[PDB]
RNA sequence: ACUAUGGUUUUUAUU
RNA sequence: CGGUCCGGCCGGGAACUCAAAGGAGACUGCCAGUGAUAAACUGGAGGAAGGUGGGGAUGACGUCAAGUCAUCAUGGCCCUUACGACCAGGGCUACACACGUGCUACAAUGGCGCAUACAAAGAGAAGCGACCUCGCGAGAGCAAGCGGACCUCAUAAAGUGCGUCGUAGUCCGGAUUGGAGUCUGCAACUCGACUCCAUGAAGUCGGAAUCGCUAGUAAUCGUGGAUCAGAAUGCCACGGUG
């Protein structure tokens, strides 16, 4: 990962909370086809990519040891090489291979 | 017997020369069947002259027999220009959705030496 | 007596008058689908009676009678060496074998399948003719030109 | 109206939590429906173990929960406050609902 | 008197009351031949019930439920024979020379990691 | 002492 | 065992299962024989099970001119007005030829039509979305049920029963070919998934050879999940047949 990338990180999230987490219940609402003559939401649609480098898209849940968008599970927020050490240092509740 | 069918096999089902022909397969067949009110399970009815024939306008309203390519082969005239990327593709035998040529392009590349 | 012989494995079918049926119908048989094996008992001799003749009681009794297995040929070890030897075809595999060896016309005759095939393949191996039968003669005398030790 | 869920990543501490509410369900009412037992959850992965690809090097793990519905089978303020000192023991879930 | 045995295979448990009386089998409430009569392991249960003769003398009572019919079947086979070898020990000596007085020997076991059903053995030609 | 049965181990390089 | 024109349904009860947990039984222990009355091999009683009971955890010394600067560390080499780093558009399915591993199949160990039995494991906070309806249809509208052993995703298929095919590149098979849609995303020319009605060519069991199993084993049928805006036939779990 590129050394900007925790500085991205903060200014993704703070233009995501800004605008797109506030936009999403309203965004699935304005497919309306029953206004009688001309279209009362066609001008407004392209506030979905206004904002630059700020996207749902670009935007992924990444691990949150390591600096990648891949390779991880969502459940722990880890890799395997993270999840190798965290089951035996758990705290992570219930996590065992069995002998309880 | 060959009243509708266009083949010799007059003994059998009622898919047998009444399915992918003059702009008619399974789904528009069932309508012409279903415009007679005729009978189909195993075989197909036993019919006469201004029973089906006399129906045919009730299954019209598509591109059939004279009609199935008549003005589409003037229509598809309409684009021939070179920098047009569906007026070479029409032009040249090419895909207007285009396709992949380097691996699993077989069919239309033919067979290979 | 507790652990003795053990009985059965399989059991005489009063009708078909055969003790090969439990290894007859497991030929051409695919991933357990025996049904689609098992299709040519009362239905198969029914065409037969049919196609060739009439009666069915002693047709698969004498076309296995005339189409019999007795020697099969093998290099066998003495040590080191692996001399050429006769041998005599297993008591249990003797009229079993056979009936699973009409296969290299099968996909040729034309005959329109499974019972259709075996209406056709048993007129000729009640002559010990057709399919396979050259070759039989053929590992009888295999067998001739060399006899080995017995 | 009110519902309860008690759930535990141990076995033993399912029955430590548990022990607080089905006493609490012997002061009201006049019958008590135990522990009322539920099927277990288990959650499993499978993952590679290998520095580098090595697809024969394999393992697996399994988090598994146990759950206790209890039911307070009374509206009763004493009954319901008895999970307001339950829930800080260490690898334990109450869920009130209604 | 009422001679108890339970049986279990594969999801699969079942119950068997054994009495002396009249020749009858009764299952879940219906006749032995009354839902079944296509199905691959109907006949298994009829193995331990000839040893000593069937219907003519002897009452039996079956109970199932869970699995499928395969599991079923040698769940009452096994259920039948734990309440036979109570209605006469001697019998145990004859179930013995049979093999039905035994679990048999395929039982489910848990998955192996990964690899599909990870009992086939993968790619390894050498092209 | 008997599967009837496969030629022979490149010029030769120099982390 | 009560209520029972007689249902796990309501009361009750956990016998029998299931969810599970804490814990057993088997020691070569007992016998015959071979063999060297040792070991071990083959048989057998008792037991649910024994002489690897079925299945699975493994890297002793040593070895390979083995992989990895990419888990992580960091010398050196090279760029350092740049091969560093920011900024916008582009490339990663750009095409020529030979495949390694897969897949629908080549027809009847199969299709076409029609009815129909027997499931586990998971997912569900603008969710999963029923019943119903519009649209040829993808999909969408209207809104219950349940925040989920209960509702909803959710009509298991192979199999089974009755008709049919007359063995032929076919009623087979379906690359194509045309006109228009449905869904998603700045983005669908190039380079996405899905659909309706027409429309149409190969494929005939694979050359030398290469690979899988000693039994729930080679083979085969159906359902979920993760990553995730749209997109897997690969990955991970689960159940059916033999």
């Amino acid at each position: 990962a590129k050394q900007s990338m925790k500085a991205r990180e903060v200014k993704r999230v703070a233009l995501a909370d800004k605008y797109f987490a506030k936009r999403a219940e309203l965004k699935a609402i304005i497919s309306d086809v029953n206004a009688s003559d001309e279209d009362r939401w066609n001008a407004v649609l392209k506030l979905q990519t206004l904002p630059r480098d700020s996207s749902p898209s670009r935007q992924r849940n990444r691990c949150r040891q390591t600096g990648r968008p891949h390779g991880f599970l969502r459940k722990f927020g880890l890799s395997r090489i993270k999840v190798r050490e965290a089951a035996m240092r758990g705290e992570i509740p219930g996590l065992k291979k069995a002998s309880w | 017997a060959r009243i509708a069918g266009i083949n010799i096999p007059d003994h059998k089902h009622a898919v047998i020369a009444l399915t992918s022909i003059y702009g008619v397969g399974k789904t528009r067949s069932k309508a012409i069947l279903a415009a007679a009110g005729i009978a189909e399970d195993v075989k197909i009815s036993e019919l006469s002259e201004g029973q089906i024939d006399t129906l045919r306008d009730e299954v019209a309203k598509f591109v059939v027999e004279g009609d199935l390519r008549r003005e589409i082969s003037m229509s598809i005239k309409r684009l021939m220009d070179l920098g047009c990327y569906r007026g070479l593709r029409h032009r040249r035998g090419l895909p207007v959705r285009g396709q992949r040529t380097k691996t699993n392009a077989r069919t239309r590349k033919g067979p290979r030496k | 007596r507790r652990r003795v012989i053990g009985q059965r494995k399989i059991l005489p079918d009063p009708k078909f008058g055969s003790e090969l049926l439990a290894k007859f119908v497991n030929i051409l048989m695919v991933d357990g689908k025996k049904s689609t094996a098992e299709s040519i008992v009362y239905s198969a001799l029914e065409t037969l009676a049919q196609r060739s003749g009439k009666s069915e009681l002693e047709a698969f009794e004498v076309a296995l009678e005339n189409v019999r297995p007795t020697v099969e040929v093998k290099s066998r070890r003495v040590g080191g060496s692996t001399y050429q030897v006769p041998v005599e075809v297993r008591p249990v595999r003797r009229n079993a074998l056979a009936m699973r060896w009409i296969v290299e016309a099968a996909r040729k005759r034309g005959d329109k399948s499974m019972a259709l095939r075996l209406a056709n393949e048993l007129s000729d191996a009640a002559e010990n003719k057709g399919t396979a039968v050259k070759k039989r003669e053929d590992v009888h005398r295999m067998a001739e030109a060399n006899k080995a030790f017995a | 109206r009110i519902r309860i869920r008690l759930k535990a990543f141990d076995h033993r501490l399912i029955d430590q939590a548990t022990a607080e509410i089905v006493e609490t369900a012997k002061r009201t009412g006049a019958q008590v429906r135990g522990p009322i037992p539920l099927p277990t959850r288990k959650e499993r992965f499978t993952v590679l173990i290998s520095p580098h690809v090595n697809k024969d090097a394999r393992d697996q793990y399994e988090i598994r929960t146990h759950l206790r519905l209890v039911d307070i089978v009374e509206p009763t303020e004493k009954t319901v406050d008895a999970l307001m000192r339950l829930d800080l023991a260490a690898g334990v879930d109450v869920q009130i609902s209604l | 008197n009422q001679y108890y045995g339970t049986g279990r295979r594969k999801s699969s448990a079942a119950r068997v009351f054994i009495k002396p009386g009249n020749g009858k089998i009764v299952i879940n409430q219906r006749s032995l031949e009354q839902y079944f009569g296509r199905e691959t392991a109907r006949m298994v249960v009829r193995q331990p019930l000839e040893l000593v003769d069937m219907v003519e003398k002897l009452d039996l009572y079956i109970t199932v439920k869970g699995g499928g019919i395969s599991g079923q079947a040698g769940a009452i086979r096994h259920g039948i024979t734990r309440a036979l070898m109570e209605y006469d020990e001697s019998l145990r000596s004859e179930l013995r020379k049979a093999g039905f007085v035994t679990r048999d020997a395929r039982q489910v076991e848990r998955k192996k990691v990964g690899l599909r059903k990870a009992r086939r053995r993968p790619q390894f030609s050498k092209r």
